[PDB]
């Protein structure tokens, strides 16, 4: 997205969610 | 049960009344001394001026 | 302010907020009212989200309403 | 019933007295608030001087 | 009176700053004055003497840059002070002191006397009608769009984590730790020397944060990583010349996690976060553990939120949810969170009036703190 | 005015409340006044300064728990008001505290306060029509059918027995210990200590509760489990921890039995019962040893039925037959026979209507006690 | 065949010893075990790589301090077991551990696993004759020469009190709250970290230490001194700079009395007082009021006392004469009590033999608990 280009620094091509696996 | 109600009603409100009169005579008594810090400063600037 | 007036016509705006805010209430819980908001959420447009949660005075207006 | 029609007299008068005396502090309050202003005032045309 | 509020994040190396009900800072510029150290003697030369803004990256060549925030206390309080008109200027804002209320931030636990001197120059200097002063947490849920959460931030010379439940902020659950960017920047800047590159000056200093920026990464296990060599990533000087770096672009982020290489007894980030989470109540922990929000530009690492996961999976309990969501406006969530908060009507029934500040003073701000 | 009356059970653990002809009560939320420890930061946070029930039950952590009752005798009218204001809410009952009658059940050998004032909070405060003070015992009897039995109930706070023969209660053989479910929670709460597990929050006092609930047991023999040392089974706490109790979860509800344990010399619940039937006229023995019924949660635990018969068979006289009925709604049996009782016509003659209470007062409340 | 019995007190931030029938404990030494921080190079350094001692005080600066024993607990065996090596080292005692009997001091409602490896560490490693742990309210007790009183004692990290009686104690109306001098230690380090002082390090927080035995005092009225912006006291350091400590000199101890400063519900110390005696008996209020023996570190605080009393009197009830006789001996009370207790002839059948511990094992133990 455009607005989060014009800016200098953003985390491209990274997953937002970290989180464990299943099997609890 | 009335005579108590004359007591309480009696108390609250004289004794706010004279706490209030402590407060307020207390400052003043603060405004009169703060007086006499507005005529040192008045003294002090006209000096310097 | 109730200095002013009769009470007929307080009596009549408190009704009329009550049945003001009540279609009003309606009006918000329409699920495509609702679902505006679920896509400013999505697009993480929280400012209009935020402001419609908390800055529109519905929940004090409704519960001193009623 | 005469007396809580008396002491309903002695207790609403006497914390309409705590509205005057209440006031009266309440300004001078107010008054310690604004010279307190008014010394930071003074202090600061003593340091300009 | 009321005019557009203005938000202004004094980042401990980079200030974010713009107007409330905006929606992204265009107003981002490093912090620091940087003052030139040679001789003039051709007229026509460049202007001013203090160079804050982009000026100072257009020729960083001749300044002496210096830090006026180190771990987000103020030392050089007239740097701030000519850095916050800059964000008046005519280049940034164009607005008067006089005119918009100002929503500043503040790392967490920091000095009273920060506050309190911060209110002198917003209140003095500037003449602004209102003025608020907030965590960067809470910023951060509202730029997330969550209530709950346990805010685990790395500016550029602050670390904290604040758990935050159903905005009910837990004080007593704040941990606070002073090593972020500039430390591993620094570090950094340390390994260069036992590489021979001597980096050493202060526009040499920077070079060194944008080889941060750019080259490093963090690790996964870093002793899989130790026992075997690396890319040895090739960075081009703006001079032209050519830096290795090694196994150091692995080992320089290391000092978040571990402030052992550097020589100091404190947590790592993950311990920050564990302990956060564990300083607070019961029923509580499982909900936090599912809700870490992770802002601050010292997290943009490569590689980063991996290892956060398998150091916080390797302490917290057995098969608890540990979820971290990392939005990609990491870098400017307490600004956008900034421009949201200012941006509400609870906004005016929240900040701290001129007059009352003149009334109260120092009480008054350390009243509404929060 | 009336339509449907609102019984009402003021547990000291548990308040259940519904309307009369309701075969189940419907709503059952615990007896505190929950209110907030940490500061709202956020906006847009958690509304309202007190928490009751569902909502205190969730955000538990966010908590302090206040009882407001102890031992069923009110401490705190504030909080009782509010939480008889929460069951005619919106989200509970949705109806006035005008337009119904209303059973509100007590422990009995309360002091005349707590009728006094219970009255005066339903006469005052709300405009109650009809209220009606009930037995704890009574109502166990309607709901099971019978009418001769010896109601052994153990609530959270007050245990007690009453025994009641043909309809006819024998005051003067009322026995009634204050050592109940509280204090085996909170003795609990000791052992645990004693086992290293501390827990002093309110908030996590509940949790003691959810132990003593899910893992707590009565042993047949006192001696034939102590000395053996048994295992430790595991227990998961509400974040994912873990705790291994062994000599508690039996020694702690030990404490009804001998309440020497606690330090207070006393009678344990099986002397209750039984010095409550001996106290009663010679020829109704065999017939209150055939009818023992039992009610409040404390009676829930394993083992409890074995235990509580084995020690009646070594006070009762030999050969004596000893029959314990115990329901399986002994949580809902003093509610269920208050709906029974206030579905009935003779309840309108057993209530206090307004102007008797006004006319009266006090007395009118001590006239219909029973 | 025996010998002079040791008497190694315990304590969770200072352990006393020296042997029995002395008056002064000879051998007293911080409770913390230091190793180095930095890296050996030179040859002929300091070596041992553990520092327990005044050896571990000259090099404070060197050594990473970390305390074994929070809040009564052990929470390292392995370094407990190279503290009592170092006192039965030949730096403070230069005996053997098989030679002399020990009287160990624990503090009351400690977790059983700590008797019971206190008893495998004495007996396994330590091959001791003869081990008797006793409380530390009875010893102080021994110490004034007294028979009854409420014995409220501070250590580093616990608080409690226990009413004894006429030499009997009662083990229910005990009371023990996890807040004392290293929390209060802990909770200075935060204030000074809020007025503008980094104390991160361990080693560091030896001098924080130092700040709250050297310059804090208790207030008696506290919000009324908050108010009042006090002269800022300067306080040097052993470095030779100099802080300005101000407010966080008076709040800093109100955390005793006020464990809400620290975000943890519990009780005050006062309230630990006046619960520990209300949980007693009806006819024995008058003599435990009066009886009132202080003992333990964290009572040492300028007007402690007379805030104790103050505080008394707003929990007493009226017109009670109360005596808080403070000794000058109240740091080594417990110890000059363990001397006084092992010095005498029952003392010989009060401890638990070897044989004996090898024929039971821990139960031997928990038997002989009082
Ligand atoms: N892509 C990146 N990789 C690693 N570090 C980065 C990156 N971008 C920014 N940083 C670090 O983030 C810092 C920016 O600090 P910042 O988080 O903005 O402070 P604040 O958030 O308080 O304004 C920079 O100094 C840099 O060290
Ligand atoms: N399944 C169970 N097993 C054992 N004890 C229970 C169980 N459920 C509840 N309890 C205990 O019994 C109490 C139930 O309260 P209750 O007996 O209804 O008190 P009251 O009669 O005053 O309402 C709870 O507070 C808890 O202490
Ligand atoms: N002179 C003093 N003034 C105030 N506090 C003191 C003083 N001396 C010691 N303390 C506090 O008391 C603690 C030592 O108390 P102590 O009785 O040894 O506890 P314990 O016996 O449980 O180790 C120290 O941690 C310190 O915080």
């Amino acid at each position: 997205d455009p607005k989060y280009a014009d800016l200098p620094g953003i985390a491209r091509n990274e997953p937002d969610v970290y989180e464990t696996s299943d099997l609890p | 049960e009335k005579t108590r109600a004359v007591q309480e009603l009696s108390e609250q409100n004289q004794r706010l009344l004279d706490q209030l009169s402590r407060a307020s005579e207390v400052e003043r008594q603060l405004s009169m001394q703060v007086h006499a810090l507005k005529e040192d400063f008045r003294e002090k600037n006209s000096s310097t001026n | 302010d109730p200095a002013s007036g009769t009470a007929l016509q307080e009596i009549s705006f408190w009704l009329n907020l009550e049945r003001a805010l009540y279609r009003i209430q309606e009006k918000r819980e329409s699920p495509e009212v609702l679902l505006t908001l679920d896509i400013l959420k999505h697009g993480k447009r929280f400012h209009a989200t935020v402001s419609f949660d908390t800055d529109t005075g519905l929940k004090q207006a409704l519960e001193t309403v009623n | 019933r005469e007396k809580t029609r008396a002491v309903q007299e002695l207790s609403e008068q006497n914390q309409r007295l705590l509205d005057q005396l209440s006031r009266a502090s309440e300004v001078e309050r107010q008054l310690s608030m604004q010279v307190h202003a008014l010394k930071e005032d003074f202090r600061e045309k003593n340091s300009s001087t | 009176i009321a005019n557009q509020p203005v938000v202004i994040d004094n980042g401990s190396g980079v200030i974010k700053a713009g107007f409330a009900g905006d929606q992204i800072p265009k107003y981002c510029f490093p912090n620091y004055v940087g003052r030139p150290k040679h001789v003039r003697v051709m007229a026509g030369a460049l202007e001013g003497d203090i160079f804050i803004g982009p000026k100072a990256e257009e020729h960083r060549g001749l300044l002496s840059i210096r830090y006026p925030m180190e771990h987000g206390i103020v030392k050089d309080w007239n740097d701030m002070e000519r850095i916050w008109q800059y964000v008046y200027s005519k280049d940034q804002l164009q607005t008067f002191s006089e005119e918009h209320p100002v929503l500043l931030t503040e790392a967490p636990l920091n000095p009273r006397k920060n506050r309190e001197r911060a209110a002198e120059v917003f209140f003095e200097t500037f003449n602004v009608p209102a003025l608020f002063i907030s965590m960067q947490a809470v910023l951060s849920l509202y730029a997330t769009g969550r209530t709950t959460g346990v805010v685990l931030d790395s500016g550029d010379g602050v670390t904290h984590a604040v758990p935050i439940y159903e905005g009910f902020a837990m004080p007593h659950s704040i941990m606070r730790i002073d090593i972020a960017g500039r430390d591993v920047s620094r570090f950094l800047r340390l390994y260069l020397r036992k590489e021979g590159y001597d980096f050493h000056s202060s526009s040499e200093f920077e070079i060194v944060k944008a080889i941060k920026e750019r080259a490093c990464y963090l690790s996964i296990n870093p002793q899989k990583d130790e026992t075997l060599e690396t890319e040895k990533a090739q960075y081009y000087l703006p001079d032209g010349s050519t830096i290795e770096i090694g196994p150091s672009r692995f080992r320089a982020p290391e000092l978040l996690f571990r402030p052992d290489l550097i020589g100091e007894e404190s947590e790592g980030i993950h311990e920050v976060l564990v302990f956060a989470i564990q300083k607070s109540d019961m029923d509580l922990r499982r909900t936090l553990f599912s809700n870490i929000v992770l802002s601050g530009g010292s997290t943009l690492f490569k590689g980063f939120g991996d290892r956060l996961l398998s150091e916080v999976k390797k302490l917290a309990p057995k098969d608890v949810k540990i979820r971290i969501s990392a939005p990609q406006e990491r870098l400017y969530s307490t600004w956008i969170g900034g421009s949201i908060l200012a941006s509400l009507d609870t906004f005016k029934k929240m900040w701290v009036s001129k007059k009352e500040y003149e009334e109260d003073g120092a009480r008054s701000i350390h009243r509404k703190t929060f």
